[PDB]
DNA sequence: CCCTGGAGAATCCCGGTGCCGAGGCCGCTCAATTGGTCGTAGACAGCTCTAGCACCGCTTAAACGCACGTACGCGC
């Protein structure tokens, strides 16, 4: 039928690639769906109120960055800006 | 052409970069999407999922479960401080609360 | 449908307040308790009819009681 | 023969614990039901609620109450008291801004 | 440069129903505040309203249903006719 | 070029219409925006400013000021419970609050 | 002869209806002003602060605590008192979900 | 710059309360409101850093600290 | 009136059933991937000039401190 986009087998492997003995239920699966769509709108909502104040057309990952900082407080922020500094220095190498 | 290659894997991720370049696009946020966008979007909610199935299922061994079902993921947000800051305003179906108790309130 | 503010019951608003560690419930609580919820049923689904009416719709969705419950800072994960 | 009676608190308390660490829905389905259907019909007639539509009401109204009875329990040991009262509840709202 | 600003629109609206009192700069920037963060509000609701029916325009009614959802009791209603008269003035 | 009629005095408004249409196509809040919705946004937003101003100089009157200053604009939010419910979370600058005091707290 | 002595809570009433009606600050800008450099000297050491930066800081941190004494002294006869406490900051920031 | 968490002088969280309606004021209050505001200032301030960081600028604006306080829900009218 | 032994009942650990939701597999198809191509936002370089930083008189209302007692937090 439609295929509906969701996030429920890509929190499946990163929950096997931390955890490969225990499982999932759907309620539980769902429930993280709605946690990732929630704080994919709440950064990508921030990234574009961050970009409209500077008058600026594009999001880049300063613009990610800054969003993450705002949002996740204190230890939360510096391990996701690392994992997110991590992440773009390998995509462009 | 090439191989088409994932940007996941380029990036050494797991959560899908075009998906979210394309809900990034198609989300009504801006008019230009950068290239590392997507790839630092990845970053961050791999990032933090794994944080809390990793505290989930830290939960879910102090129940003796090998499943993880929704009190395991509520018990894991309110226990850490920093998820418990980040989803304040967060209400979680079918997790309940803490089972902590008042200290005058015990006999 | 008439007095259906009643039907949260009194041992079911027992039952809500143990969740919360409550030791003792007040007989006067359970009346409070009832119009407390009433108010706040009074906007969530006020907000989910409009969301409802928006979308050209006669029965209102979860998804539209999830952005009603969003909007307020009360969002609900699983739905 | 002398019956058990248990004294006031602790079968409280019990309850406390096992409702604490259990995730089933205290507010029963069709009573919760009828109550939206009700408040629904003075803003629109003719309108229908989903299965799960309830269901995303029954455990927000629930886990709501439940922070607000926290914070109303929190009120009573702040004020000396192990019964809440309906004022704690008007104090909780006032300072929620609710 | 140009500033945009609401503070002129504000005079007229404010003479309109109060001719016999003015109004300062210090409070002129509370309204041209007020003005904007409602601004931001509606349209963010609406434009919120729109991807959830994967609407690709905002419409009158879109700006209806977050005056609605924002603005609670008989608020709403004299919003919701003031935008409607205006809008059958319009045609 | 026939003359130039602003969509404000067409709508029997004062707030610009066309800078509000202006405002919502490059705010980056949808592809499309429709000929109404700017004239509903300024109705609802000249209603608005009507009502506080209206209650403003309601209560720059009652201190005997002609001019409104953010002490009147503070009490006249405050005082309409519609209005304090929709700016519950605003904070105001030079406002002050209610001067209101506690039954207990006269002698 | 003896002075006035006003009751404990007199002058306080007049205290209450002076700066319920009055809209002037009532920390000092300076002391205030350096709170803001210290703290922020914490996050980066080469930053300045605007004039109008430090004043709008100082109008919410004002509000802000205004509001939370309002929340303060509510529970203070909620718990039979006239008197806030620390605790009542507490329960205060707990109930509206800031620690 | 240290010690100008006393900066906020005991007069002057008595006015705050004074304001607030507030009859008695305790003595042990004044450690308290200022370690409140101190970590009220140590979110805003630091979200308003980060808005200054990414605006390429070096001296924080009153229009970076109105987006900071609107983020957590307390927009500031008047800049 | 407080300390300690025994027994009633709600709760916790454990063996057996199984079943229905979770895990794994097959297409395959539609959204993710590859390459090119421009309009164009953006990083970079030089000017500047308007507002913030640092120090100085001063004076004066704001603030620390001490003496006293009565409204009030707290114990019973």
């Amino acid at each position: 039928k439609t295929r509906k986009e969701s996030y429920a087998i890509y929190v499946y492997k990163v929950l096997k690639q931390v955890h490969p003995d225990t499982g999932i239920s759907s309620k539980a699966m769902s429930i993280m769906n709605s946690f990732v769509n929630d704080v994919f709108e709440r950064i990508a909502g921030e990234a574009s109120r961050l970009a409209h104040y500077n008058k600026r057309s594009t999001i880049t990952s300063r613009e990610i960055q800054t969003a993450v900082r705002l949002l996740l407080p204190g230890e939360l922020a510096k391990h996701a800006v690392s994992e997110g500094t991590k992440a773009v220095t390998k995509y462009t190498s | 052409r090439a191989k088409a290659k994932t940007r996941s894997s380029r990036a050494g991720l797991q959560f899908p970069v075009g998906r979210v370049h394309r809900l990034l696009r198609k989300g009504n946020y801006a008019e230009r999407v950068g290239a590392g966008a997507p790839v630092y979007l990845a970053a961050v909610l791999e990032y933090l999922t794994a944080e809390i199935l990793e505290l989930a299922g830290n939960a879910a061994r102090d129940n003796k479960k090998t499943r993880i079902i929704p009190r395991h993921l509520q018990l894991a947000v309110r226990n850490d401080e920093e998820l418990n800051k980040l989803l304040g305003r967060v209400t979680i179906a079918q997790g309940g609360v803490l089972p902590n108790i008042q200290s005058v309130l015990l006999p | 449908l008439r007095d259906n503010i009643q039907g949260i019951t009194k041992p079911a608003i027992r039952r809500l307040a143990r969740r919360g560690g409550v030791k003792r419930i007040s007989g006067l609580i359970y009346e409070e308790t009832r119009g407390v919820l009433k108010v706040f049923l009074e906007n969530v689904i006020r907000d989910a009819v409009t969301y409802t009416e928006h979308a050209k719709r006669k029965t209102v969705t979860a998804m539209d009681v999830v952005y009603a419950l969003k909007r307020q800072g009360r969002t609900l994960y699983g739905f | 023969k002398k019956p058990h009676r248990y004294r006031p608190g602790t079968v409280a308390l019990r309850e406390i614990r096992r409702y604490q660490k259990s995730t089933e829905l205290l507010i029963r389905k069709l009573p919760f039901q009828r109550l939206v259907r009700e408040i629904a019909q003075d803003f629109k007639t003719d309108l229908r609620f989903q299965s799960s539509a309830v269901m995303a009401l029954q455990e927000a109204s629930e886990a709501y109450l439940v922070a607000l009875f926290e914070d109303t329990n929190l009120a009573a040991i702040h004020a000396k008291r192990v019964t809440i009262m309906p004022k704690d509840i008007q104090l909780a709202r006032r300072i929620r801004g609710e």
